[PDB]
């Protein structure tokens, strides 16, 4: 019931919005998980690990370069924009909106959202494997050796770029190999980020879960905590629920969300 | 620290 949701929305002083891959799939952005989610022979699972990076860093960089380069043509969608403009409008009234996103595509930033927690990192940040420094990077191509590489067709030959020529740390005395500042499979989420997220969730009085589910991860971490404070949680996602089923708006969030958040 | 997916 949209009207009942909007009654809560009108009153809410602190809204937490959690976003998953559905909001990024609708911008034309491949996940690489599941059906057709291949890049050359591999799926995300096979590449987004420290073992892949240790054993074939050129291959893993080709994959991330491809993804960075594809983002240039993908644009934020009406769901991302509604979220950003909602934050702006409510912020002017002293009402707080924060976005907690699983997505690494930075589309929320491009849409205009300011208060964003990227819990899985970003395609457009690097971390130095030597000195640990994190730096924003939108350079196209990230380094000359990667220029025009990363083709996704399975019979593409590997670039086999020497490690010295992959993206390097620019504080010249270090010069360490850079990696994407993304959380990989088998790695822990940042504790500092999680403590900030816990504080926001504990203060919020309405929570939305967009393009994922309350019951899958990462949403399953957060949303119980908010529900147990008695706070309404509203899902916007394409997934069905039974009819023998706190709010669920079924469909593409780029349709549902601008209406719900207007 | 929390494994992503829970390491699933
Ligand atoms: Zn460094």
């Amino acid at each position: 019931d949209l009207t009942a949701f909007r009654e809560h929305f009108a009153k809410a002083k602190h809204i937490a919005i959690i976003t998953g891959a559905g909001v990024s799939a609708e911008s034309g952005v491949p996940t690489f998980r599941g059906p057709g989610g291949f890049w050359r022979k591999w799926q995300a699972q096979d590449l987004a690990t420290p073992e892949a990076f240790s054993r074939d860093p050129s291959l893993v960089w080709e994959f991330y370069h491809y993804r960075r380069e594809v983002m240039r043509s993908k644009m934020p969608n009406p769901a991302h924009l509604a979220i950003a403009e909602c934050e702006a409008r409510l912020g002017q009234q002293g009402r707080s909106v924060v976005i907690i996103t699983q997505n690494i595509d930075e589309l929320h930033h491009r849409a205009g959202s300011k208060h964003v927690y990227e819990i899985h990192g970003s395609l457009f940040k690097t971390r130095c494997m030597s000195c640990g420094e994190v730096k924003a990077n939108h350079k196209s191509p990230i380094c000359p050796a990667l220029d025009g590489k990363g083709a996704p067709d399975p019979n593409t030959k590997e670039a086999r770029i020497p490690v010295e020529l992959l993206p390097r740390c620019e504080r010249k005395s270090c010069n360490g190999l850079l990696r994407p500042h993304v959380v990989w499979f088998g790695e822990t989420l940042d504790s500092d980020i999680l403590t900030a997220v816990e504080r926001e969730l504990e203060k919020c009085d309405l929570c939305l879960v967009v393009g994922t589910s309350s019951i899958v991860y990462p949403a399953a971490m957060f949303a119980p905590q908010v529900a147990s404070r008695g706070v309404p949680v509203a899902e916007f996602n394409m997934e069905c629920t039974p009819a023998t089923q706190k709010y669920h708006f079924e469909g593409p969030c780029g349709s549902t969300l601008p209406p719900a958040l207007e | 620290g929390v494994l992503k997916e829970y390491g699933v």
